[PDB]
């Protein structure tokens, strides 16, 4: 009916896998175990719980999501948590070696022989489903193993399946904060290569997120067991609108034909604004007007750029909870009479509202607040053309200096793709510097 | 026991009198004869030690 | 005995070497008709001789 | 160290996982499930 | 393990510790020759020579330590004076130590061996002989009745 | 899968093999007799790496024993644990060794090898896949230089895919001991170079100097210098057989680690060192770990860098932390000092986090940096050899076994290469 295909790789990859899953659980009041209390509410699988799950005649909840990793650690970690039974089981690919954060090792030596086995998977899920709107790729760019392989099994659909809408949500490295020197290296190899078949793209960053949570939630020793949760909850609010019923709906197609301007460039960035801690929620008030203003706070996103150093074009507005779309035009035409937001020409307008009356959830054990409204933005602007830079900067002096070349001359390369990459990378900046340029 | 319990009378039902004046008074008799006791008990066991 | 290896047939001067050990495991009971149970009268099985 | 459990009873082991199970070397049986139950139905060794 | 000597002169008290080789430890003087005070709920009196037998417990500024032991002369000066000692306990064996220096007198070699020989024992009993006489029963069997074995 | 088989060469490798043995069996719950004690789940789980299985729950290490003296093997199986090896791996000589290079590279190990060659061969095809070898040796002892040059060089072209991890013990720089030391290291460290891909290097001046500093106890043994290695190799091998959110292998730490395939030597840094009354009278803090980890005295392994600077670091910790703490105090160091290290490349650090913290704390660490600061060793090496060479005394040994001074020429050819690259780099 309204279905996607979920795809985690990567021990980063099941990690959030893991969250999002133990988030989507409770709202359909999914215990463990993948049968439902008292109450009957299955049938020819037709309700809510389909758009994610595919309870089959057994009555158990059956995900349409394959976790491929190349290192039996996290795999068998996760098969041994609590959540085990739920899990297809060979739906769970474990390899034996890793990439060692080495993109053409995830790429060339050890991809070949797994991705037989990933394509018949992926199509034997495909023959079941109905509409097939789209896919759900977990992965990072910085990728120690699932890089490569991701790019690999990309490119396959790619050339397979012609007609859907691929969607990539990733951890997006770091600024300055670099857990290894390959990282430049295996992120501007996996960027030039996707550049032509990703449709659209959204990155994160752990250093803004940990700003945030010692900043409106107040607690210093957070874990990933706070990060997951919060990019579980945004994903949550961004397949809302699929899975529910509303006033008004609006599709990832939709997203697809409107958030990007023109080719190339499909590069927005997302915000939850409402982050904020149970005592605050408790006793504090919550409605329109102050919630806008945060998500136009520009130290409440997640990536480090300065949007009076860049400049929008584009704005999804996702309001999820009680509202009424009046103090909603209210507000959005109180921010575009406002002065400092600078709007690039070319788009008079650049908003599209989409509304579900359902509320977020709370999930027990967590740190979160009740919920009555709830906003998320994804705007694509201008503002991340220092991110670009930053990189190339820091890759000119390595390529300079040929450090670290032996390892990947040894597996059995040349120095044209990463010669290459390069004006890749210089044709985004060209064409973000034209698109500033009015 | 008793000084106690006779402390949850609600309202005006408190009268601070010669029970509770002569009560008072036989706690201090208990407490200054205990010292007495001790004080006593202290020299038996020193002349017991010179007798050994 | 309990022999621990052999390095002899790597080349040949002797026939071989047979280092020893220090706590010689696999030592099995096996008790033996001694001098003491000897007297005018008792029972002695003999490979299945009462 | 300070930790939590592992190989609960019997009902366990989806298959795919790496490593030693106790005991796991009387496989005349066949089913992996069976293996499992089998292994640990004997700690019994002390 | 420590060491306490009451100076009677004044009445005070040194406690110290002895010097144990191998220690990875902090020794030498501990508290130093003073009077000591109770604990408080009460502490205008100081400690007096009339509260000292052997297996009781002391406090001195929140250090509890157990006596166990005593000397030949403070035997004498106390059944001098008086106090009756009850009879003397027990030192216990301090584990991380004691584990230690057994694992380095583990590291004590002596490069031991053991094998056997037959000679002296075989000429010793060379050439004798016990005789003896027995009987199995057959008529179990029931082909077979009696003969006779030496 | 993927496990691991140890080398355990020539006489110092043999005691530090079985200190490191029994500290990685005694922090993993196996008794000294063999008969496991359930406690935790997974160990008993990742107990494959290094341990195959008898019957019974009694376990076999992968293992190899070398020596040519046979009482030094004695003693080993005389120690607590002779018992928890084999003597299937045991293989001797029956020849004194003098501790002569020449003696080991070219007439008794020349029929040595082929033995131990067919039994590890046994062992690697009676496992499934490893991923290289991790050698415990030494370069100033002549049988473990004189046989281990051979062994690498030989299994080098018998896999070439796998790591040949090295752990090499170094001669003090104020008595050598073996007054032939100049010759045997400069002869191993040629092979080495070419061989090894990382290594290890360890000297125990600095485990003197410790031994007077927090080990307090001014009357130690070999042993607890065996103590404090073997618990390094046993920081460096946890990650594998843990789980946590943090990469183990020892390939994806090389190949984050050196960028050049020349540059080969490597520092063991250790964490909390806990004195007579520093139980009591410290706290287990996040800034304390990392000042101590970083600090100077702390480190152990050849000498103080405050004469060159830093290529590049990387840490593992042992603990229940988080990422935010360590991510800070990475930054906190590049800033406090962004002069020590070289502006080549960014981001020097790298990071392991396991969550499986050892048996006795809560929280550990291990450090392991890769520093223009091994100029100094090897160029003392270089002075000792040339103003021995320089009237070849002790030569006639070496000639009647049957070699040329020429050979010595390219060895001291190659050193100071190593001498000029290091320098022409940093700076
Ligand atoms: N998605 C996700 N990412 C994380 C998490 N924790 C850290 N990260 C980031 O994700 C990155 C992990 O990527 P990689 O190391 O390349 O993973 P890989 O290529 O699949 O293979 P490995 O070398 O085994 O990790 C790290 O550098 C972190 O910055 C997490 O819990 N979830
Ligand atoms: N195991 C051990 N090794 C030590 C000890 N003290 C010093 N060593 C060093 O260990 C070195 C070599 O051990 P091996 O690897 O067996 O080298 P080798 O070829 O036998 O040469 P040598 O032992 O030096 O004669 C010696 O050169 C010593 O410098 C110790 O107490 N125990």
């Amino acid at each position: 009916m309204r279905e996607c295909i979920s795809i985690h790789v990567g021990q980063a990859g099941v990690q959030i896998g893991n969250a999002c899953w133990e988030l989507y659980c409770l709202e359909h009041g999914i215990q463990p175990d993948g049968q439902m209390p008292s109450d009957k509410t299955i049938g020819g699988g037709d309700d809510s719980f389909n758009t994610f799950f595919s309870e089959t005649g057994a009555g158990k909840h059956v995900p349409r999501a394959v976790f491929v990793d190349l290192e039996p650690t996290v795999v068998d970690e996760v098969r041994t948590g609590t959540y085990r039974q739920l899990f297809h089981p060979e739906q769970l690919i474990t390899g034996k070696e890793d990439a060692a954060n080495n993109y053409a090792r995830g790429h060339y030596t050890i991809g070949k022989e797994i991705v037989d086995l990933v394509l018949d998977r992926i199509r034997k899920l495909a023959d079941l489903c109905t509409g097939l709107q789209g896919f759900l790729i977990f992965h990072s760019f910085g990728g120690g193993t699932g890089s490569g392989f991701a790019s690999l099994l990309m490119e396959r659909l790619s050339v397979d399946y012609g007609k859907k809408s691929k969607l990539e949500f990733a951890i997006y490295p770091a600024p300055q904060v670099s857990t290894a020197v390959v990282e430049p290296y295996n992120s501007i190899l996996t960027t030039h290569t996707t550049l032509e078949h990703s449709d659209c793209a959204f990155m994160v960053d752990n250093e803004a997120i940990y700003d945030i949570c010692r900043r409106n939630l107040d607690i210093e020793r957070p874990t990933y067991t706070n990060l997951n949760r919060l990019i579980g909850q945004i994903v949550s609010s961004i397949t809302a609108s699929l899975r529910f019923d509303g006033a008004l709906n609006v599709d990832l197609t939709e997203f697809q034909t409107n958030l990007v301007p023109y080719p190339r460039i499909h590069f927005p960035l997302a915000t939850y604004a409402p982050v904020i801690s149970a005592e605050k929620a408790y006793h504090e008030q919550l409605s329109v007007a102050e919630i806008t203003n945060a998500c136009f706070e520009p130290a409440n996103q997640m990536v480090k750029c300065d949007p009076r150093h860049g400049k929008y074009m584009a704005c999804c507005m996702l309001y999820r909870g009680d509202v009424v779309p009046k103090d909603v035009n209210a507000a959005i035409a109180t921010i575009k009479t406002k002065r400092t937001i600078q709007f690039v020409d070319w788009c008079p307008t650049g908003f599209k509202v989409g509304i579900n009356y359902q509320p977020p959830t709370v999930v027990p054990g967590g740190d979160l607040a009740k919920v009555q409204r709830a906003v998320c933005m994804l705007s694509n602007t201008t503002a991340i053309a220092e991110a670009w830079a930053r990189l190339d900067h820091k890759f000119d002096l390595m390529y300079a200096k040929r450090a670290f070349v032996h390892w990947y001359v040894g597996e059995g390369m040349e120095e044209g793709e990463f010669s290459e990459a390069r004006e890749d990378l210089a044709a985004l900046e060209k064409d973000y510097e034209e698109v500033g340029v009015d | 026991t008793r000084l106690e319990t006779r402390t949850h009378r609600p309202n005006v039902e408190l009268c601070r009198d010669i029970a509770q004046y002569r009560l008072i008074k036989e706690i201090q008799e208990i407490n200054h004869n205990v010292a007495r006791l001790k004080e006593t008990l202290a020299q038996a066991q020193t002349q017991l030690k010179a007798l050994y | 005995r309990a022999v621990l290896n052999v390095y002899g047939g790597l080349s040949e001067w002797r026939a071989d070497g047979y280092l020893l050990d220090k706590y010689q495991l696999g030592k099995v009971e096996q008790d033996f008709y001694t001098d003491q149970d000897l007297s005018i009268g008792a029972t002695i099985n003999v490979w299945g001789r009462k | 160290t300070q930790k939590h459990n592992l190989f609960t009873p019997e009902p366990h082991y989806i298959p795919g996982y790496a490593g030693f199970y106790p005991q796991l070397r009387y496989q005349v049986g066949n089913t992996y499930g069976r293996t499992t139950a089998q292994l640990l139905t004997d700690p019994s060794v002390q | 393990y420590y060491k306490i000597y009451f100076y009677l002169e004044d009445d005070t008290i040194q406690v110290n510790e002895p010097e144990v080789i191998n220690s990875g430890l902090p020794q030498g003087t501990s508290i130093r020759r003073q009077r000591i005070p109770y604990p408080p709920p009460n502490d205008d009196q100081f400690y007096t020579v009339y509260d000292f037998n052997i297996n009781i417990s002391v406090v001195f500024y929140g250090r509890t330590f157990k006596i166990y032991d005593c000397d030949p002369f403070t035997k004498n000066f106390l059944k001098k004076i008086g106090i009756k000692l009850n009879p003397p306990g027990q030192c216990p064996l301090d584990p991380y130590m004691k584990m230690r220096r057994e694992t380095l007198e583990f590291v004590d070699p002596f490069r031991p061996y053991q094998s056997f020989d037959t000679l002296k024992r075989f000429i010793q009993y060379d050439g004798k002989v016990l005789r003896f006489f027995c009987l199995w029963d057959d008529s179990t069997s029931l082909f077979g009745d009696r003969r006779e074995f030496v | 899968m993927r496990e691991i088989v140890h080398l355990q060469a020539g006489q110092c490798g043999n005691q530090i093999g079985a200190k490191f043995w029994e500290v990685i069996s005694d922090e993993h719950g196996i008794d000294p007799t063999g008969t496991y004690h359930g406690d935790s789940d997974l160990q008993l789980e990742r107990i494959n790496v290094y341990y195959n299985e008898a019957t019974g729950g009694k376990y076999v290490p992968r293992a190899v024993l070398v020596d040519l003296e046979p009482g030094t093997m004695d003693s080993v199986r005389s120690g607590p644990f002779g018992q928890i090896f084999r003597p299937d791996n045991f293989v001797f000589g029956q020849s004194g060794a003098g501790n002569n290079w020449a003696k080991g590279h070219y007439t008794e190990g020349a029929e040595l090898v082929d033995s131990v060659l067919d039994v590890v061969r046994k062992e690697a095809e009676s496992c499934d896949c490893l991923q290289g070898f991790q050698l415990t040796h030494s370069l100033g002892g002549g049988t473990g230089s004189g046989m281990g040059t051979l062994l690498i060089s030989k299994i080098r072209e018998e896999y070439p895919d796998r790591i040949m991890n090295t752990f090499s013990v170094v001669p003090s720089p104020k008595v050598s001991d073996t007054v032939v030391e100049p010759y045997n290291a400069t002869l191993s460290v040629h092979q080495l170079v070419e061989n090894t891909d990382e290594t290890y290097c360890i000297d125990n001046e600095a485990l003197y100097d410790i031994c007077f500093r927090t080990l307090k106890l001014t009357t130690p043994t070999y042993g607890d210098l065996n103590h404090l290695v073997s618990a390094t190799m046993s920081g460096v091998t946890t990650c594998l057989r843990f789980p946590g959110q943090l990469n183990a292998d020892l390939r994806k730490l090389a190949v984050n680690m050196v960028p050049f395939p020349r540059l080969h030597f490597f520092m063991p840094g250790f964490a909390p060192l806990t004195s007579r009354g520093s139980q009591q009278y410290r706290a287990l803090t996040v800034p304390e770990l990392t000042q101590q980890m970083f600090d100077a005295k702390n480190m152990m392994a050849a000498c103080d860098p405050r004469h060159g600077r830093y290529l590049t670091v990387a840490a593992v910790f042992r603990g229940r932390m988080s990422m935010k703490e360590v991510d800070e105090q990475m930054l906190n160091v590049q800033n406090k000092n962004s002069s020590y290290f070289v502006e080549w490349i960014p981001n020097n650090v790298k990071t392991a986090v396991c969550d499986i913290p050892p048996r006795g704390l809560k929280m550990s660490a291990t450090f392991i940096g890769n520093s223009t600061a091994i100029q100094e060793l090897f160029k003392r090496i270089s002075e000792q050899f040339t103003a021995m060479f320089r009237r070849k005394a002790f030569l006639h040994w070496y000639t009647g076994e049957g070699m040329d001074e020429m050979e010595f020429t390219e060895a001291e050819s190659n050193m100071n290469d190593l001498v000029s690259e290091y320098q022409q780099y940093q700076d």
